[PDB]
RNA sequence: UAUGUUAAGUGGAAAAGGAUGUGGGGUUGCUUAGACAACCAGGAUGUUGGCUUAGAAGCAGCCACCAUUGAAAGAGUGCGU
């Protein structure tokens, strides 16, 4: 979370509580991601799991996973240096299902890859992905993966905007990634990958 | 009193520019051609090369328009003799050019008849002063 | 309208003033609407 | 804030009469927080009080916490009659008496250390003053 | 009876805290060579200061924040685009 705000914040001045402790954070925090093409996705960082978690625990835990059970992307991260993550990840996932998190498209991120000097840094294998947190260039890939997961429908369109209506340009530079700004003596003719919501505003154009 | 009477102040290269940054919105909404004024323009090119130049749309009474020059900009004639195309990021705190006072005394006279200042002294601290602002270190 | 026992200028472009022996903050921005 | 150990595990209450015998003037820092009435000080008010003064400096200028919780106080349990001797000790007062300089700053801003005071102050349980040397 | 205070039926329950209530004191800045309030002009010029950015032209953000005509006007106090 702390990485992907930093990169991809509007305002990059506010960090999550980060530290080798059990169960550092245990109020979930929203953080709006703006991609530097302009796509926009609000990342959501939960309370923790632990093998053999209270009965009564699990009832009040519902209540902090209800944006993790609403959520569109759900990302799995997995601490593989340590050595029993096949461990640790099976009983999380019978944990959720407890929670009450069902046919969400997960991810199953592989964290702390610096810990070990085998393995590479940035790696994927479908649901797999191999990252070191620390590092930018493994956040810039696990970006790449998200934008490959919510904006499946933004696809290229081309627009011709006459001059008065400048305001409609904003727009485009601001909710839509422009691959290509053309100039005419009429208007502006602009191409991007824009939502299928944009494609019933700018219509006309 | 037919259109538009009022008169749009821009800027723009010696290499004619139908896109948006200074013209296309600052004339659209006035209502000219546009590509009539590349045809124009380019009269006030061949002498001023490169460098920026200050152009002032004057929409009469009747709907054409007629061009009236101005002097190119300070900064601008500042990054001649400076032997660079972008100013500083943080002036003062760390410049990055050179200029001297001789190249001054030129732009203290190409700017005479704009600068309200009658004298032809004042007119030289005044540009001095869009150098600290630029990022360069002066020398008389 | 907040009705709170402790009425202050949230912007500075609130003002106090006093209607009917009640004291209230009065601003452009309605959230700052206050009355003791 | 607590005694490291104590010669008597349980201790009378005390009483707060008079001005503080001492401490009535700031002597460490620029501004000073005076207790203008008298009240026990919980450990736990001293620490908020404590952290709201330090979080709002950012790391800059010192404070002194003039106030030491000695006296402990006990409780008894709801469900618990009257008698079968003193309850267990509950937590560490300090008795300020009317006049005593609770925490003193310096090293920031009049504005800064007047702001840091009267957010030090919300967190009492007694009307307070600041004052300057 | 005398001189003051209070507008709350306070007097005739109730705290932290909050506040353009009202009376009295006491410091103190400006002021008939004209203040403060309003009303009448002006509020310019380099210049869209530079960087940044599709655009940033006082006014997204960062860094500077100089001079100029004189009555003086910030490289701009809010809105606005
Ligand atoms: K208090
Ligand atoms: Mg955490
Ligand atoms: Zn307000």
């Amino acid at each position: 979370m702390n990485g992907l705000v930093r990169a991809y914040s509007e305002t990059a001045d506010k960090q999550v509580f980060e530290k080798d402790m059990l169960f550092a954070t245990l109020e979930t925090s929203v953080r709006e991601i703006v991609l530097p093409d302009n796509k926009q996705f609000l990342l959501t960082d939960t309370v923790g799991f632990v093998s053999k978690l209270p009965h009564q625990l699990v009832k009040a835990f519902r209540s902090t996973l209800e944006e993790a059970r609403d959520a569109d992307l759900l990302i799995h991260v997995v601490d593989y240096s340590d050595p029993h993550y096949k461990t640790m990840m099976k009983t999380t996932e019978e944990t959720l299902k407890v929670v009450g998190v069902e046919d969400v498209p997960v991810i199953y991120a592989y964290n702390k890859a610096d810990l070990l000097e085998d393995e590479m840094y940035p790696k994927q294998t479908g649901n797999t992905i191999i990252f070191s947190a620390r590092e930018e260039e493994s956040l810039e890939f696990l970006t790449e993966v998200i934008r490959k997961e919510l904006f499946a429908s933004y696809e290229k369109a081309t627009f011709l905007i006459p001059f008065e209506a400048g305001q409609v340009v904003a727009y485009l530079n601001e909710h839509a990634d422009i691959l290509e700004t053309e100039y005419l003596e009429n208007g502006t003719q602009i191409v991007a990958e824009v939502s299928p919501a944009d494609l019933q505003k700018l219509a006309e154009y | 009193a037919k259109k538009v009477i009022k008169e749009v102040k821009l800027q723009i290269p010696a290499g004619k520019a139908n896109p948006a940054p200074p013209v296309g919105p600052a004339l659209g909404q006035a209502g000219v051609n546009i590509m009539g004024f590349c045809k124009e323009f380019n009269a006030r090119t061949a002498d001023q090369a490169g460098l920026i130049i200050p152009v002032v749309i004057t929409v009469f009474e009747d709907r054409s328009f007629t061009f009236i020059t101005k002097t190119p900009p300070a900064a601008v004639l500042l990054k001649k003799a400076a032997k660079v195309e972008k100013g500083s990021g943080e002036p003062n705190k760390t410049k990055v050019a050179s200029v001297t006072r001789a190249q001054v005394q030129e732009i203290a006279e190409t700017k005479m008849p704009d600068l309200n200042a009658a004298n032809v002294e004042s007119a030289m601290l005044m540009v001095e002063g869009t150098a600290r602002s630029m990022g360069i270190i002066i020398q008389d | 309208m907040k009705v709170r026992p402790s009425v202050k200028p949230m912007c500075e472009k609130c003002k106090v003033i006093r209607r009917k022996g009640k004291v209230m903050v009065i601003c452009e921005n309605p959230k700052h609407k206050q009355k003791q | 804030l607590v005694p490291k150990r104590v010669k008597y595990r349980r201790e009378f209450r005390g009483n707060m009469r008079g001005r503080a015998k001492g401490g009535t003037e700031v002597a460490f820092g620029e501004y000073g927080l005076q207790a203008v009435e008298a009240s026990w000080i919980t450990n736990r008010q001293i620490e908020a009080a404590r952290i709201a003064m330090t979080r709002y400096m950012k790391r800059g200028g010192k404070v002194w916490i003039k106030i030491f919780p000695h006296k402990s106080y006990t409780s008894k349990p709801i469900g618990v009659r009257m008698g079968k001797g003193k309850g267990a000790p509950e937590g560490w007062v300090s008795p300020v008496k009317r006049g005593k300089i609770m925490f003193e700053i310096a090293g920031v801003p009049e504005d800064v250390a007047r702001e840091a005071l009267r957010l030090a102050a919300h967190k009492l349980p007694v009307k307070t003053k600041i004052v300057k040397r």
